[PDB]
């Protein structure tokens, strides 16, 4: 009858899940950038 | 808050919602089936359900073995772990005891049969059954077979065979003793007559006769004592722990039902569905939210509240039943008089039956729970017998009198000589008085029948239902022209012509493709008249059998007749009961002409909801 | 009613997960610091040897 109930939880649930994907991606990217950059210094220092 | 899930039907969406809304549950929102999908049980949930079934079944298994099964309404909340640990020692112990018991019983059954033959046979060739030099073969022969067998063996085996027999009370167990290597020949001779070798089951059969015979005699003596013990240990275990199993059974069953509920709701198998929220406090509160007339009415209120069609309350049924039902009892000499006594045995208690124990604690032929339900019924019977005693003096208006009829209140020879309900004028009016109620019921069903199509908003039912009621008027009209002739009923001889127009004139407005079938609508009218007539007249007939059962049917009547008639009277009682119970089915037979033909009633050819017969079973 | 709130019971499980993997995004970095570091302890000792060796040779030559 009321379509309103089932619509408005579905599209709040969809946002919760997308927002889970967001902070998972925005983290793995970072961790690799940090590790890349640590070792760059370890090459910069090693030769010097 | 606790999330709660609700279902109902589409038809009652508003009525269900209003009721739930009131009950405790708040925040009710509707959910369509596409929303319910994707909330089917996860594999873990299905494993709990599988396991809950095992516990349910597993109890039924243990509890049946141990003795009798009983299903209470009292569960005991426990874990998966707690319920399975409870169940495992008792099922194991009981499984073990029943197995011994079966072996003990089979052994007895064989040993009881075959001890006497093996004793006889062993005796005949004592100490020669374990020799290699001589071969023995046991076999049974009847008196009839003995000569044939002997001839056959004698020709086959010459005169160097030994045929011996010894009796046992009936036939003879016979033994033929033959040389080793003459075995095949010996066998062949038995086989041609159709007689074959006797060998028992297991080790005994294979043992020498002498061993087998000694051991069988021992088993018959030992078994009955050990059987007694195993049966005793098993009885104690039931006695102490039958309850434990029963309480697991109930609890386990509630959990199975809950998880099944969620899988059904999940596949979108309930059309109207709600979601709402209850605080922990509200959770109980949701589940929480003259005797003859009042008493059945208060239980019927549960059916007031759930309608299903354009139908009205199923409650007009009960006061139509009661006058007509009481008036099937009309005796006063050994019919209603005897029947008074019957009432007390169902509304009190007896022990004069075996399957029935004491009713006061709810123990009958019927299941113990069903017996507690039919207290109400038993009362409604008690009220019928009581009122029938009054309508037995109503009958005695038409019998007893000291001047009007030719039979006193109690003659001094024997009570009741000749019935005086054989006056022609007297029988006709009691039949015509009875007919009047049947007519009242014809109007009441078809008037509701029309109101049904008005508020169910199908004009085809409205139109058909209105028209058929015109025919009643014609039916009665026509009768008056014959009951009063032209002295009375010359006041309806001209309305009848027009009453006939009304029967057809409204029915045709719906058209209808079987116009003849209207004949059968007129059939239903006719029945209410005939059944009420049968209800009086057949009721009165009940009394007139009692003429020859507790009334003068010996000599000219005298002092001796009082205690002489009772020979025929007792024989007459069971005969009398069977035909008068046949009349008491008329109230329901009447009701069903109208009830299942949707005359302000729920039913109409099938459809869920019980016949009133089954409703009134408990009420 | 729980509707918008219905979504915060998931956002709390799916926040538990995302913290368990920011407890692995710390562990990974620990091991990688202890790796990067050890590659320069080997760098330190091997060079030290080659400087001990270079002055010793140059003394025997002198």
């Amino acid at each position: 009858g009321l379509i309103k109930s089932l619509a408005e939880k579905e599209k709040q649930l969809l946002e919760r899940l997308e927002a889970a994907k967001k902070e998972a991606e925005e983290r793995v990217k970072r961790a690799e950038a940090e590790a890349k950059a640590l070792l760059e210094e370890a090459e910069a220092k090693a030769k010097a | 808050m606790e999330k709660l899930v609700l279902a109902g039907p589409k038809g009652r969406a508003k009525e269900l919602l209003q009721s739930l809304q009131q009950a405790g549950v708040v925040h009710l929102e509707t959910l369509r089936p596409e929303a319910l999908s994707a909330y089917q049980l996860s594999p873990e949930e299905r494993a709990e359900l599988r396991r809950w079934e095992a516990v349910s079944a597993g109890a039924e298994h243990t509890l049946s073995l141990l003795g009798l099964e009983a299903e209470p309404a009292r569960p005991f909340p426990e874990g998966l772990e707690a319920a399975e640990k409870a169940l495992s020692p008792i099922q194991a112990h009981a499984e073990g005891l029943t197995r011994q018991k079966q072996e003990l019983e089979e052994e007895l059954a064989l040993a009881q049969a075959y001890l006497e033959p093996l004793e006889r046979l062993a005796a005949l060739a004592h100490g020669l059954d374990k020799s290699p030099f001589l071969r023995v073969i046991p076999f049974l022969l009847t008196e009839k077979e003995l000569p044939l067998v002997e001839e056959a063996l004698r020709k086959a085996l010459e005169d160097r065979y030994l045929l011996a027999h010894e009796a046992y009370a009936g036939g003879v167990p016979a033994l033929v003793v033959v040389h080793r290597k003459e075995v095949d020949q010996a066998k062949a001779a038995l086989s041609r007559a159709g007689v074959a070798e006797l060998r028992l089951p297991g080790a005994l059969g294979e043992l020498p006769l002498s061993e087998a015979a000694r051991r069988l005699k021992e088993r018959a003596e030992a078994a009955p004592r050990e059987l007694s013990e195993v049966r005793q240990h098993l009885a104690k275990l039931a006695r102490e722990s039958a309850s434990t199993l029963q309480s697991l059974w109930t609890r386990a069953q509630d959990e199975v039902a809950r998880l099944k509920a969620l899988e059904e709701l999940a596949s979108g198998r309930f059309g109207f569905a709600l979601l709402g929220y209850v605080p922990v406090k509200a959770k109980p509160k949701v589940e929480e939210a003259n005797p003859p007339w009042v008493k059945p009415f208060e239980l019927l209120v549960s059916f007031l509240n759930t309608p299903k069609y354009g139908t009205f309350d199923p409650t007009p049924v009960v006061p139509i039943f009661f006058p007509f039902w009481f008036g099937m009892i009309v005796g006063d000499i050994g019919y209603a008089l005897l029947f008074y006594l019957v009432g007390r045995w169902l509304s009190g208690y007896v022990k004069r039956n075996e399957p029935l124990v004491i009713d006061l604690f709810a123990l009958k032929l019927k299941p113990p729970v069903l017996a507690k339900l039919v207290y109400i019924l038993n009362w409604m019977v008690f009220w019928t017998v009581v009122w029938g005693l009054i309508y037995g003096e109503f009958f005695g208006t038409f019998l007893e009198h000291l001047g009007v009829f030719g039979t006193p209140e109690h003659p001094g020879l024997i009570p009741i000589l000749i019935h005086r309900i054989d006056t022609a004028k007297t029988a006709n009016l009691l039949i015509l008085l009875s007919v009047a109620f049947g007519v009242v019921m014809v109007f009441a069903g078809l008037i509701l029948r029309a109101y049904l199509g008005l508020k169910h908003r199908h004009m085809a039912h409205f139109w058909e239902g209105v028209g058929y009621l015109g025919g009643l008027l014609g039916i009665l009209a026509l009768a008056a022209s014959y009951l009063g002739n032209l002295q009375a009923g010359w006041l309806s001889a001209l309305m009848y012509l027009g009453f006939g127009v009304f029967l057809l004139s409204v029915v045709m407005s719906s058209i209808w493709l079987m116009i003849p079938e209207i004949f059968t609508q007129a059939g239903h009218i006719l029945s209410h008249i005939r059944i009420y007539a049968v209800g009086a007249a057949g009721g009165i007939l009940a009394g007139l059998l009692t003429d020859v059962g507790f009334a003068m049917a010996e000599r000219l009547g005298l002092i001796g007749v009082l205690l002489g008639i009772v020979v025929a009277g007792v024989l007459h009682l069971l005969i009398l009961l069977l035909t008068t119970l046949g009349h008491m089915l008329q109230p329901i037979r009447l009701i069903w002409v109208e009830f299942f033909t949707k005359f302000g009633f729920y039913e109409e050819n099938g459809r869920p909801y019980r016949p009133f017969k089954s409703v009134r079973e408990t009420q | 009613k729980l509707e918008a709130i219905l979504s915060q019971e998931v956002e709390a499980e799916i926040q538990a997960l995302l913290q368990e993997a920011e407890a692995k995004a710390e562990a990974v970095k620990r091991e990688a610091e202890e790796k990067a570091k050890a590659l320069l302890q080997a760098r330190e000792r091997a060079l030290e040897a080659q400087y001990r060796a270079a002055l010793r040779r140059a003394e025997s030559a002198g």
